[PDB]
RNA sequence: ACCAUGAUAAGGAUUAUAAAUUGAAAGUGUUAAUAUCAUAAUCAAUGUAUGUGUAGAAGA
């Protein structure tokens, strides 16, 4: 394939699962975005013939409920489908279980680097945590080893969809006794989160992040800030932002000039 | 013998170097003993040809030579990679 | 003078820091040949001793990083076409990171070690001793 | 072959005394002798000059014998021929006939082998004769 | 020397041996072969076969 | 590209083609030679000195004998829970986000240093407190009539609390006294929550 | 040594980015070990940094594919910690070239370049016939004739 | 911060100096509508921003 | 497999055997074998090494059946038989700690049944005369690199093994090719190298004091200066100390007389074999690098300006001195050409690490530069013409000796842990090393020593990485067989 | 949090071991050394003036405070503004158990009590015994304090 | 982490970064910019005699 | 010489089912901003200091 400004494998799925794609595939004249021809028994087994339902039909329908009330039932089967189930392409292959081991990401978010409200749900949820960590449920509390485990704090994400507890143990070879007992307890955290914290942007997902003291932390905010001003180039960025003004003003004088 | 000279003097006695010229025997499990070659340069001369793009060029041009000796000797040098001729400038 | 960044750092470790070009020669080696035969026919072994004892704390098998410890500690993608600020900031950086600073090179009176001997008696020059 | 350096480095900015380079026209390149040193054509050529001397000192120091001019008739049979003069014919071989390949331009002969033509009027032996080893007697290197 | 070396060989990246080859970047970028190409290599042919065909 | 111009044949330059032909013939040598074939508890302890020299224990009780008792005994409160003999230093090290204390208790629970004040703080607290109650142990120990003897190093029950970092570095630190103090149970202390009294607003909200 | 001016030093890590060019040439790489086999020490340094960069040279033109993404991120991770295990191992190896090299200079009294430092003989730095006439970094004056390090008997 | 400042405001009087341009002073359509109305909220603040500028309206 | 710790050093008896290593560093490198002894039950395992350091035996114990075999000498040995050192590149091999080997050739065997016989050469002096054909000795002449050095040094290490009065001149350069040259004290219009020559009298005195005190001076004038404390020299080895031992300038002149009178004494004497051996006869043949001075430095000056003198204003070429004309040499060839002494056996070898030439020549860069201690002497060399001993032709290595030389050196490196040691599996093995060193090196023995240490940085042998390829395949399908 | 009261403490010692040779000079009648070490006193009382205003609020200026009045009320300094930020700091300064004892398994063989005679650290929370995380943490300087509740449980 | 060069000692220059390892005699690298920035504040005297007045060329 | 040149950045689809070859590549196709002198009557030019540049080379 080629591949202009964009990755080849976001050019793909823009391509392949895109109401435009899908248009075209159906056989709707769009210009700018256009599916990809004669893909064998590769295409999605959505967009087969004979098989799904027609978007060319769909689109005769003005909402979701309407399209549910008058939409009929999907033709089962089809050659595709036969093909995919002799591949055994009719469900995804399990992929490497995540939920029992912890995050090796590349950094550690900076105290700095998230919002004063995800700041704040994270200090109390440290609090909660350390204070009933020993109050776990009594088939994961018989087998964790409690004089090893430590937690030196929770991060979270922007509105706390995403809480990430930096854990790890005096003697680093605990963490393979420790790693899936804490794992198992990622629903009686949010159980303790939902219970004892009102002011929660929302209920989130927990993570088990380790770290012996081996990560590295970011930058501070301002700080990385002034760096960029700093360094950057000057020339360059003048340039784009007044083009950047350019545009500004032209799509004003359009919007003015439309009466 | 590369031009009149014997290779660990015309290539100054560097390891690194006469392996190369070594590589094609090796590659079609041979004895370097078995033959004696002589190689001819027709580029641009120098008084040093101690250097990996001349050790790349005897290698190949030993190669080839080996190949038209017995044809079947092409099998393992081709996978190895000795016939095939890069395009750097 | 004009100061620079160009300070050695003496005060630690064998050799300055940020150390100075050094090159070897062959006339240098036929020397260290010439000086290590007249040592070893005047039977003087506490060079050589000491020569063991550079190598045994200097040259051992440095630690294999756990993940998330990288080498750089610095992004190092911000200076995007500043490369005279990256190379100050890598010639500060690497200034600072000194050898008596490497803590992954396993050194000193802690670490054991297999490999090389610790002891300058269990040397061959010393191997009257050994028949029993 | 030679593994001297033989052109003069490039001068397309100002280097410095680093670990993998060294200062232009500093006192280690041809023997101190940049001293002297502009233009790079002027530069090789002297260069060129300096190797030449090189190349002439070490092709004279190599040089063991002497030239006098001898009588045709006080002469080797092998030097009783013509011979043409260097670089105009090809190499000459002193004597095919008798398995001699080799240049007879470069063939030297001993000072000790010519006495009788040379020092005609001292009537002794001023150089001893030659001692020549006997090649058919068992010695310590045919005794195994 | 070699047989007794063939069993103290290293397979593992640990001490003084390490995967310097890209395997962790790049990954396995020799091919190997379990097949004799034909005109360059020979195995004898397997009896279990041979007997079938005869048969 | 930077390389496009080199053939793919170069791009990894396979080599060693002399060894395949060797090892499939290796290899079917070493099936045939199989089928060919085919046609952690403890270590052992028995002597009770030996038992006594090697782990600094008598097993043997030999003592008095108190032979002729009752028929019937009382059991333990807490059966189950480990034995603390009355030569114990029950130290206890409380870590925090900003603070890490440090205190030992006598067998009897008297207390026998006052406390002491992230995970270097831990340590550092750990290290001077061990440093200053080695003394002390000694005059109590002496004052009760127990002399120290040479190179006999005191028996300690170390109890942490706090998930906190202080933890790793107080136990370091007890860990690098190995010589002198030599820990026999580490366990952790920190409470199992109840109803309690409240709470501050800045937990909850 | 014959290489006595003002010089300029460089980071261990762009030293280490030559590789084939100067960092591992293989003639400097050859003569380094004859440095280490006479003074009678295992090159073990040596030997780790030589496997190194053979294993990297022989791969050097091969562009990785394009990864596909693992969310756990342990084969990126894995990957850089065994790049900079490398690394460390050639910094090591780089280190011990200083040291034994400054170290058989002393033995061999071999005056270095200016503002280089011999352990036994010149702690600071030995300034001999610098264009600037007063020390570079102390700032006092250098006297004439250059310091001698070591005896004159020869 | 100086070069921060500077990098923030020269934009602006380089483009009113140079770069300024010449002045002469039903449920489908419903739910256009609405996008229509959805981005120009989101972009609510530059392009206030843009039309200050151009017509002069800033405090410095 | 990890049946090093099982191990256990054996004895140590010889500095050989304490050249021994950790087992750590020989792991795999030298891979241990296991063997399976009766004793007082059926069931043993001795661990041993599979390969051993060759013996450490002395030249009366080498034997013919020892010839193309790798033997070794004690350090202590060394020291004992080599004060002066070992000339040319021998000690390129013997770093502290590692053991110091010997090949056993041919010509090592002939040269130690020579000396044999001239240990009691009075009895067997017609086998003396047939042996070198009647001349006061042999030359040893061959290619660079050929091992002339090695077997003089093999040779002075049979005499002084024999106790034999040795004359030992390593690196004859250090005569011919000195530092700076001084006319002679006694001698009218002879020279001296009076560095050397001091450095020469403390060696021989040293290496043959039991001779040499045992000695008698018979022409030498008792009446020699000497300063307060010190007795008057009576036999040779104090003769050569009173030499050698002086404070300078007072050395430059006493050195001297001193070699003067040990040369006439060593003449005289009639009754002790005297074994002479110099590496690179061919620089006392022909001349040193010294040339005249400049007659105007003797004749003497008032000013400068007056005899219209260029000594200063432009460089000439005075001849050079030839090497007959050192009082040294000078001795040398009147015990040579002077009949009537048989007593004194030159076992001589040249040289021939001069500086290349091959038509063209730039200038050699000093950083990267394996000719920077070579010689200035591009002229050619006979030995037959150029000496009156008899030449003895040596070549390169046959594959008999290439194969013992470079299983030692391998091996022993290994062993006492100088080589791969835990990165054996990053090299190739034994038969791909000797083949490939016998390709680059032409089984020369300098090359095969430079390609042995150049063997760290071969990037084209891939036996490894398919060994290592394979075997993990195996174990791979053996595991998911086992499954 | 990196802040040393090193020079502080420096600064105080000096003006307390000035008060004291003062006395000692007067005893001694040397008036010269006493007009001297007077001065000295105001001299260095000027230049520590500013480390106690921006130490005042730390544990180290708590204890020095009544010595340091002394010193310049020897020294009849009344209308000092140090003085009278002493006086200040010096006048602010001096204005449950369970029905049946049980031992939890974390305290077994002896728990230790804080016997109830020791009074408990001045800003810290009387709990009632039943919720106790552990003995411990009621002993005395152990105890929670208000703003130690605000951040961390136990 | 390294405290190798994360403070300026008084005494050095700003581009002689110091080796010392000690905090207390330490200024933090904003100080000394904010110190240099304060510090810098003077004009170079301008030549009166070296260069003559336009009106007198 | 007052013509309607033209540069500048921006849009994109097509192609490996081979393990051969010294080499497994090139064809193909878009919006704005900016810019446009020539059918006419001439004329010798203590306390202390950091630059851009230039030359070689979060797919909200
Ligand atoms: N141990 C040992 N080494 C040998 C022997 N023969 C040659 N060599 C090696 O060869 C190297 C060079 O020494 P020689 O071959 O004697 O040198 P040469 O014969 O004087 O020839 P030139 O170098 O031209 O003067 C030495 O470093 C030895 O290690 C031998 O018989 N025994
Ligand atoms: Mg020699």
């Amino acid at each position: 394939i080629n591949s202009g400004d964009q990755s080849p494998y976001r050019y793909v799925e823009e391509r392949l699962y895109s109401k435009p794609s899908r248009l075209d595939r159906e056989g709707v004249k769009v210009n700018k975005t256009y599916a990809l021809q004669g893909l064998g028994d590769l295409e999605p087994l959505r967009y087969g013939a004979n098989f799904g339902i027609s978007e060319k039909d769909a689109l005769k329908y003005e909402t979701v409920a309407e399209k549910a009330k008058y939409m009929e039932p999907p033709i089962p089967y089809s050659s595709l489908a036969a093909r995919k189930l002799a591949a055994g392409a009719l469900w995804p292959a399990a992929p490497d279980p995540e939920g029992m081991i912890s995050k090796e990401v590349r950094l550690l978010r900076h105290e700095s680097s998230m919002s004063p409200s995800a700041r704040a749900f994270s200090e109390r949820v440290a609090y909660h945590l350390r204070r009933s960590l020993k109050a776990c449920p009594g088939h994961i509390a018989e087998h964790i080893d409690f004089t090893q485990l430590i937690i030196q704090e929770v991060l979270g994400s922007r509105r706390s969809k995403e809480i990430y507890i930096v854990w790890f143990t005096v003697d680093p070879g605990a963490r393979f006794e420790l790693e899936p007992r804490l794992h198992q307890l990622n629903h009686w955290v949010q159980q303790l989160i939902i219970k004892r914290v009102k002011r929660r942007p929302h209920i989130p997902r927990v993570t088990w992040i380790y770290d012996g003291g081996r990560l590295e932390r970011e930058l501070p905010r301002d700080v990385k800030q002034e760096l960029q001003s700093f360094v950057a180039d000057a020339a360059t960025t003048l340039e784009s932002r007044v083009k950047y003004l350019k545009e500004l003003d032209t799509m004003n004088q359009r919007m003015k000039d439309i009466p | 013998t590369v031009m009149g000279k014997p290779l660990s003097l015309v290539l100054d006695n560097k390891a690194w170097l006469m392996e190369m010229v070594l590589m094609p025997f090796d590659e079609a499990n041979l004895d370097y003993r078995d033959f004696d070659v002589h190689i001819v340069s027709e580029g641009h001369a120098m008084p040093s040809i101690a250097n990996e793009i001349a050790a790349f060029a005897l290698r190949m041009a030993v190669a080839n030579a080996l190949v038209k000796l017995i044809p079947l000797t092409r099998i393992p040098l081709k996978k190895s990679g000795l016939l095939s001729v890069d395009r750097r400038r | 003078s004009k100061p620079s960044d160009n300070v050695a750092w003496y005060d630690k470790g064998p050799v300055e820091w940020l150390p100075r070009p050094v090159r070897l020669t062959y006339d240098h080696l036929d020397q260290l040949q010439q000086w290590m035969m007249r040592a070893t026919l005047d039977g003087r072994t506490e060079e050589f001793n000491r020569i063991r004892d550079l190598h045994r704390e200097w040259s051992q098998h440095p630690l294999m990083p756990v993940l998330g410890d990288v080498e750089p500690k610095f992004p190092l993608n911000l200076f995007k076409q500043n490369h005279r600020a990256k190379k100050r900031f890598l010639v500060r950086w690497h200034k600072a990171n000194t050898p008596a600073n490497w803590l992954w090179m396993p050194r000193g009176p802690t670490v054991v070690t297999p490999l090389h001997r610790t002891n300058p008696t269990q040397y061959p020059e010393n191997w009257k001793q050994m028949v029993q | 072959v030679s593994t001297g350096e033989f052109d003069h480095p490039p001068f397309q900015f100002r280097q410095r005394h680093t670990f993998n380079t060294t200062p232009l026209h500093d006192a280690n390149r041809f023997g101190g002798r940049t001293a002297y040193l502009k233009d790079p054509r002027t530069v090789q050529f002297n260069v060129d000059v300096w190797c030449a001397q090189q190349t002439l000192r070490k092709r004279w120091k190599q040089r063991d014998w002497e030239v006098i001019e001898i009588p045709f008739r006080l002469v080797p049979r092998e030097q009783q021929r013509v011979i043409p003069e260097l670089y105009t014919d090809i190499p000459q071989m002193t004597d095919p006939a008798r398995n001699d390949f080799s240049n007879i331009r470069n063939k030297v002969y001993d000072r000790e082998e010519l006495q009788g033509v040379l020092f005609p009027a001292a009537g002794t032996m001023l150089y001893p004769p030659l001692q020549r080893v006997d090649k058919q007697a068992m010695t310590l290197d045919k005794y195994l | 020397e070699e047989r007794i070396r063939e069993l103290m060989m290293p397979l593992e990246v640990g001490e003084n041996s390490f995967a310097a080859n890209g395997q962790a970047t790049h990954g396995n970028l020799f091919y190997f072969r379990e097949y004799p190409m034909y005109p360059g290599e020979y195995v004898p042919a397997e009896h279990n076969t041979l007997s079938s065909l005869r048969d | 590209d930077k390389y496009r111009r080199v053939p793919m044949l170069l791009k990894p330059q396979q080599g060693g083609q002399q060894y395949f032909n060797h090892f499939l013939i290796r290899s079917t040598n070493d099936r045939l030679t199989q089928q060919d074939v085919d046609n952690v508890p403890p270590p052992r302890v028995l002597g009770g000195d030996y038992f006594k020299t090697r782990f600094g224990y008598s097993l043997v009780k030999n003592s008095e004998m108190t032979q002729g008792p009752v028929d019937y005994s009382q059991l333990d409160m807490w059966g189950e829970m480990p034995r603390y003999t009355s030569d114990m230093v029950f130290l206890y090290l409380v870590s925090r986000r900003r603070n890490t204390y440090a205190v030992a208790y006598t067998y009897e629970g008297k207390r026998i240093l006052n406390t002491y004040t992230s995970t270097d703080n831990g340590h550092q607290v750990t290290s001077m407190y061990l440093n200053d109650l080695l003394p002390k142990l000694r005059e109590m120990r002496a004052s009760e009539g127990r002399p120290m003897g040479r190179g006999e190093k005191v028996e300690l029950v170390v109890r942490v609390m706090g998930f906190y970092n202080g933890r790793q570095g107080a136990v370091r630190a007890v860990q690098d006294r190995a010589n002198e103090f030599h820990v026999r149970y580490f366990e952790d202390i920190t409470p199992f929550p109840l109803n309690g009294p409240k709470m501050p607003r800045g937990v909850f909200k | 040594n014959t290489f006595l001016t003002s010089s300029v030093a460089t980071p261990p890590i762009s030293v280490i980015r030559t590789g084939p060019k100067w960092w591992a040439d293989p003639e400097r790489m050859v003569r380094q070990k004859l440095m280490y086999f006479t003074l009678g020490v295992d090159q073990l340094p040596l030997r780790r940094t030589a496997v190194i960069q053979r294993d990297l040279q022989r791969f050097h033109m091969c562009k990785p594919p394009p990864r596909v993404g693992d969310s756990t991120g342990y084969k990126r991770s894995r990957a850089a910690q065994l790049n900079t295990w490398y690394r460390r191992i050639q910094y090591q190896e780089y280190h011990m070239q200083h040291l034994f090299t400054r170290h058989v200079w002393g033995l061999l009294r071999v005056y270095p370049g200016n503002t280089t430092k011999i352990q036994g003989k010149a702690d600071d730095g030995y300034v001999g016939y610098d264009s600037v006439p007063f020390h570079r970094y102390n700032r006092a004056p250098l006297p004439f004739p250059a310091r001698e390090l070591y005896e004159r008997r020869k | 911060l100086i070069r921060q400042c500077l990098r923030d405001i020269v934009p602006v009087i380089e483009y009113r100096n140079r770069e300024e341009p010449a002045r002469l002073p039903k449920r489908s359509q419903a739910k256009l509508r609405f996008r229509i109305r959805q981005r120009l909220l989101k972009f609510q603040r530059q392009l206030a921003v843009a039309n200050a500028i151009a017509s002069r309206s800033v405090l410095y | 497999k990890s049946l090093a710790a099982m191990y256990m050093r054996p004895p140590v008896t010889c500095y050989t055997d304490a050249c021994e290593a950790p087992v750590a560093m020989w792991d795999g490198a030298i891979p241990l074998k296991e063997t399976r002894k009766l004793k007082n039950g059926v069931p043993v395992r001795t661990v041993s090494r599979t390969y051993s350091h060759p013996p450490q035996l002395t030249p009366t114990q080498l034997s013919f059946n020892d010839i193309n075999s790798m033997y070794c000498v004690g350090n202590d040995e060394l020291i004992q038989f080599f004060p002066e050192g070992l000339g040319g590149r021998v000690f390129q091999t013997m770093p502290p700690g590692h053991p110091r080997g010997f090949l056993y050739r041919k010509e090592t065997h002939l040269l130690n049944l020579f000396v044999d016989k001239v240990q009691h050469w009075h009895t067997k002096r017609s086998v003396l005369s047939s042996l070198t054909n009647g001349r006061t000795g042999f030359i040893v002449d061959g290619p660079t690199g050929c091992g002339k050095s090695a077997l003089m040094c093999q040779v002075v290490h049979f005499a002084r093994s024999r106790n034999i009065v040795t004359l030992y001149v390593p690196d004859a350069k250090v005569w011919t090719h000195g530092e700076w040259c001084w006319p002679s004290t006694i001698l009218p219009g002879f020279f001296d190298a009076p560095d050397a020559a001091r450095s020469f009298l403390k060696y021989f005195a040293v290496a043959n004091r039991a001779t040499l005190t045992s000695w008698k001076l018979r022409c030498t004038p008792k009446d020699l200066p000497t300063e307060q404390g010190e007795r008057q020299p009576q036999n040779l080895y104090e003769l050569c100390e009173w030499g050698h031992r002086a404070v300078a300038p007072a050395s430059i002149d006493r050195q001297s007389v001193c070699v003067k009178f040990l040369m006439d004494e060593l003449s005289e004497e009639k009754k002790l074999p005297v074994v002479i051996v110099v590496d690179g006869w061919n620089l006392f043949s022909h001349e040193t690098h010294f040339r005249y001075p400049h007659p105007d430095f003797l004749r003497g000056l008032a000013s400068f300006n007056e005899s219209s003198t260029d000594i200063d204003l432009y460089p000439q070429e005075l001849p050079r001195i030839p090497a007959s004309r050192l009082s040294f040499v000078r001795g040398l060839n009147k015990m040579i050409l002077s009949g009537d002494d048989p007593n004194k056996f030159f076992i001589t070898c040249t040289t021939r690490d001069f500086k290349p030439f091959d038509g063209i020549s730039g200038f050699p860069n000093v950083e990267t530069d394996r000719f920077a201690n070579s010689l200035d002497e591009y002229a050619p060399y006979d030995p037959e013409k150029d000496s009156h001993f008899h030449p003895i032709q040596i070549g390169n290595f046959d594959e008999y000796e290439y194969r013992s030389f470079l299983r030692f050196l391998i091996n022993s490196g290994e062993l006492a842990g100088l080589g791969w040691g835990p990165l054996w599996h990053a090299s190739s093995d034994f038969e791909r090393k000797l083949y490939k060193i016998g390709f680059l090196s032409g089984r020369n023995p300098q090359g095969v020593v430079d390609h042995y240490h150049q063997e760290l940085v071969w990037r084209y042998d891939y036996q490894r990485t398919r060994q290592k390829q394979y075997l993990l395949k195996r174990r791979m399908e053996g595991m998911s067989r086992g499954a | 949090s990196l802040h040393n009261p090193g020079p502080f403490l420096d600064g105080a010692l000096q003006l307390i071991k000035l008060h004291l040779a003062h006395k000692n000079a007067a005893a001694d009648k040397n008036t010269k050394a006493c007009s001297d070490i007077e001065g000295e006193f105001l001299r260095e009382l000027e230049a520590f003036r500013p480390c106690f205003t921006m130490s005042s609020s730390l544990k180290v200026a708590k204890l020095y405070t009544k010595k340091l009045h002394g010193a310049l009320s020897y020294f009849q300094l009344y209308d000092d503004p140090l003085m009278r930020q002493l006086d200040m700091i010096i006048g602010k300064q001096t204005m449950l158990d369970e029905r049946e004892e049980t031992v939890l398994p974390s305290e077994l063989p002896n728990p230790p009590k804080p016997d109830p005679s020791t009074p408990l650290r001045e800003r810290a929370l009387k709990v009632p015994a039943q919720h106790r995380g552990h003995w411990v943490l009621r002993d005395p300087d152990i105890a929670i304090t208000r703003e130690e509740r605000r951040t961390d449980p136990w | 982490g390294v405290l190798e060069g994360a403070m300026h000692k008084p005494g050095e220059s700003g581009l002689q970064a110091g080796s010392s390892t000690t905090i207390a005699g330490k200024e933090t690298w904003s100080q000394f910019s904010t110190k240099m920035r304060y510090g810098r504040r003077r004009i170079r005297v301008i030549d009166v005699a070296a260069k003559m007045s336009y009106e007198y060329q």
